[PDB]
């Protein structure tokens, strides 16, 4: 029942003999399956997940320097050493400065100078590696109950591709689903940028001329190739001079344009996985198809609505006093639209019932209950152009 | 355009066991997205049904709710003692605001009672404060509706009144009326009055007392 | 499942407040959070709203402008950052919540307990009280702020036939009530009658005998 509301819904229907129909879910595109004396049942997509993901490499794409620290030395005294030389968070650099009498110096030529600045990462990007078969899937299937808008969740992986899901009053129905979505996972990395993410070229990743820390490094701060964010600027030779290069998140963005882009809705990856199941619906039965009849008469809770691919909705209450039975449907005197809230039922005469069916193109005439009071009720189904 | 949600009526008065009808009438089709509201004092207000006509998660069955249009019906069949509150309809058409009616009160119908009056002249503590307040007491009459005016030398009157919540045994309501005046305006006076105008009394009670006790 | 709000309190005018609410029970990303307010006297009068992923808000004019709405899922906490307090702003705060699946629309909804929030220039000031000498007395508990107040008669011995009024705001800023109790004539002579009051936020506990 989750289907209807949703544009991007498929009404896939079971080839008149063979228990299969195939199926293909994605994010925001929900499912109807029907066959023949089978209950409708709708299938969504609703979380894809990328498991056991082994970090490659992690980026730094904006930095900051701080704690600045310089030492000279007065000219022919040697090289001058600073501690953080030796502190692997720290970037340093070696220069030459014009030393003398009015810069504390005895004699008059060139000091030795050097500068350290820590290093430190303030946004970063991840690339991970990761395995197919680790990907999980989490499809929805909810049957047409008329009832509200009652879902059993069910997790399938490549491997773990075929499982039989239990429908409590509907008996069991058979998934095989494939490993073969739009996802090549092999030599692909999964370039995670804060709430943004992709799918990348190995090699290119690699070859990124960023500061980075390896996949090994247990939230480690000695960032490798600090220099292509860090500068040293000496040009007078009188003071050396230490600055941070400037976020390259932009920079990055526009380099993953022509990459296969990832969203992140709700902080989870919900976006480019698409599963193509086989169904199997010989274990599946209609719920209350034992049920008798409906004796009494019926009323419209809410006025008939029709759906964005054609179908109406038809929200109504029992009145007389026979349920739990089938409601009796039809849609002159001979038969012309179909059912999708097959096999409709009133469970209590108080919940109304939301029935689903695809009236016939034109006029058509929507039968509701046995006399006296059966509702007949009137749609009009125009054709369209172009 | 803005949603507006109107109540009726504004004071609803029943007996426990009666059939309780409240309307709400919004101002352009809201569909069927109506919510309805018990609120007592001293708790937060409590759903009871929504989508016009589908009850809460454990709300009992004497509630029900249905429309017509722009026209909907909250309905209560025996009413019992707790259904006694305030009542208020909520649109959750479209998009926000999701505005609310202006309330219904659901009040206790009892037999007509007269209201017991008393006046309290200043207490002699007060007077030394440059300060005299007069206060006149109507107690435990039904309906609530009451009129209280003061006399002072009998002139017309300098006051504010306050009424309790109806009682949860007897049903009635009582009145306090506060009259104001500075010791030296208090001095200059001698006969203080209040009058009082109710359904359960034939003609006006008047209580007095002098100044020169 | 539950909602639970702070952070009400007295305010100057022209001020400034924060108000929080604490989810518990359910998925906090999962429910569309508003605030309802009700002046004294007054009905229920939707002010905000904010998505569930706290993406985007919205205000009634009542308050657009002054008002800002926020959320933390990781602390499960609702905020109503408000600025520029009025006197008009005094009211019990509601947050709702209702599971939301689009912006800020919901069916079922949780409701906290309210929060007062009070917008006022005058000081916090202790009452006067007086004595209000089948008879009836009591005490005229006068020029108090702010609420609440609490009077017992004979330290909570006497209950039946008593009336505690409603506070009346005075155009001093200040409040004024009366409690009041009918008793046996014949008791006059043979029983003391003591109110007991007491307004917590100046510290100010009185007892007064009626005769
Ligand atoms: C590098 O410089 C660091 C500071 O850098 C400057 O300020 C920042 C903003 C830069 O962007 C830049 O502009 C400047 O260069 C300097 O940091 C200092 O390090 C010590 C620890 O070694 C910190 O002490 C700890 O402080 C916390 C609480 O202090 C907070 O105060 C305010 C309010 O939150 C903030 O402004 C501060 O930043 C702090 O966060 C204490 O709770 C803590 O006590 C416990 O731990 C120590 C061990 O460190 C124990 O001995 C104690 O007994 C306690 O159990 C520390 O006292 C200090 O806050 C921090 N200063 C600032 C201003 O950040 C650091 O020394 C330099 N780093 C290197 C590698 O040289």
């Amino acid at each position: 029942m989750r289907c209807i509301g949703i544009s991007n819904r498929d009404f896939v229907e079971g080839v008149s003999g063979g228990s299969w129909v195939d199926i293909v879910l994605e994010h925001g595109s929900c499912v109807t399956t029907m066959a023949k004396n089978k209950p409708t049942l709708d299938f969504e997509l609703i979380k894809t997940e990328a498991k056991q993901p082994a970090t490659l490499r992690k980026y730094c794409i904006e930095a900051k320097l701080t704690n600045t620290t310089t030492e000279s030395r007065c000219p022919t005294q040697g090289e001058p050493s600073l501690n953080e030389e030796q502190d692997k968070r720290f970037i340093c650099k070696h220069s030459m400065v014009d030393r003398g009498w009015g810069n504390g110096c005895g004699l008059f030529g060139k000091g030795g100078i050097v500068t350290c600045a820590k290093f430190t990462c303030k946004k970063n990007m991840e690339g991970k590696i990761v395995q197919p078969e680790n990907l999980e899937y989490t499809i929805v299937i909810t049957p047409h109950s008329g009832e509200e808008h009652h879902g059993k969740e069910i997790k399938i992986t490549p491997q773990s591709s075929t499982t039989e899901a239990e429908l409590t009053g509907y008996g069991t129905v058979t998934m095989e689903c494939s490993p073969r979505t739009g996802l090549d996972f092999n030599e692909m990395v999964l370039l995670q940028m804060e709430d943004k993410a992709w799918l990348v070229h190995r090699q290119w990743f690699l070859d990124l001329p960023l500061p980075w820390l390896p996949g090994a490094d247990t939230q480690g701060s000695n960032w490798i190739q600090k220099e292509t964010l860090v500068t040293f600027k000496n040009p007078h030779a009188k003071k050396q001079d230490v600055v941070v290069l400037g976020s390259q998140e932009g920079a990055m963005h526009t380099a993953l344009t022509g990459a296969t882009e990832i969203q992140m809705s709700s902080g989870n990856l919900l976006f480019t996985g698409h599963l193509k199941c086989r169904l199997r619906m010989d274990k599946l039965q209609l719920k209350g198809m034992s049920y008798s009849m409906c004796t009494g008469k019926f009323k419209i809770v809410k006025e008939i609505a029709e759906t964005q691919h054609g179908t109406i909705v038809i929200r109504v209450q029992y009145e007389g006093d026979g349920s739990p039975c089938k409601i009796p449907f039809e849609i002159k005197r001979h038969v012309l639209g179909r059912l999708i809230t097959v096999n409709p039922i009133v469970t209590e005469k108080d919940s109304p019932v939301n029935i689903e069916a695809e009236p016939p193109f034109g006029d058509s005439y929507i039968i509701v209950g046995v006399e006296p009071g059966q509702l007949k009720l009137n749609w009009l189904r125009p054709l369209e152009s172009r | 355009s803005e949603i507006v949600l109107t109540q009726s009526p504004a004071t609803l008065s029943l007996s426990p066991g009666e059939r309780a009808t409240l309307s709400c009438r919004a101002s352009q089709s809201i569909s069927t997205f109506l919510a309805w509201y018990q609120h007592k004092p001293g708790q937060a207000p409590r759903l009871l049904i929504y989508d016009a006509s589908t009850r809460a998660t454990g709300v009992p069955a004497r509630f029900s709710g249905s429309r017509s249009g722009t026209d909907f019906t909250l309905t209560i069949s025996t009413l019992e003692p707790e259904d006694f509150a305030v009542y208020y309809c909520q649109q959750r058409y479209n998009w926000p605001p999701y505005t609310f009616g202006q309330g219904t009160k659901v009040e206790i119908k009892r037999t007509v009672a007269a209201p017991s009056v008393f006046i309290f002249p200043p207490s002699d503590e007060q007077l030394k404060s440059g300060t005299a307040s007069v206060v006149c007491l109507l107690n435990n009459f039904y309906p609530r509706e009451a009129k209280v005016q003061w006399k002072v030398d009998n002139a017309l009157q300098n006051s504010q009144e306050s009424v309790t919540e109806q009682d949860s045994k007897d049903s009635t309501y009582s009145l306090s009326s506060t009259l104001t005046l500075s010791k030296a305006d208090y001095e200059k006076h001698k006969v203080y009055a209040c009058e009082v105008t109710h359904q359960g009394l034939s003609s006006p009670v008047t209580k007095s007392f002098n100044r020169g006790e | 499942v539950q909602l639970v709000e702070s952070g009400g309190g007295l305010v100057q005018p022209g001020g400034s407040l924060r108000l929080s609410c604490s989810a518990s029970g359910f998925t906090f990303s999962t429910y569309s959070m508003h605030w309802v307010r009700q002046a004294p006297g007054k009905g229920l009068e939707y002010v905000s709203a904010i998505t569930g992923e706290g993406d985007s808000a919205f205000y009634a004019d009542s308050v657009k402008g002054r008002f800002t709405i926020s959320r933390d899922n990781s602390k499960n906490t609702l905020y109503f950052e408000m600025n520029s307090l009025r006197p008009e702003d005094t009211a019990v705060y509601y947050c709702v919540g209702g599971y939301s699946n689009f912006y800020y629309y919901y069916t079922m909804d949780v409701w906290g307990q309210g929060t007062t929030v009070t917008v006022s220039s005058a000081s916090t000031k202790g009452p006067s009280v007086f004595p209000l000498a089948t008879a009836a007395l009591g005490c005229l508990v006068k020029d108090y702020f702010p609420e609440p107040v609490t009077v017992s008669w004979n330290s909570g011995a006497l209950t039946s036939g008593v009336h505690t009024f409603p506070a009346v705001l005075q155009s001093s800023g200040l409040y004024s009530l009366s409690s009041v109790v009918t008793v046996p004539s014949s008791s006059l002579g043979t029983q003391t009658y003591i109110c007991n009051v007491n307004h917590k936020p100046s510290n100010t506990k009185v007892d007064k005998r009626v005769e």
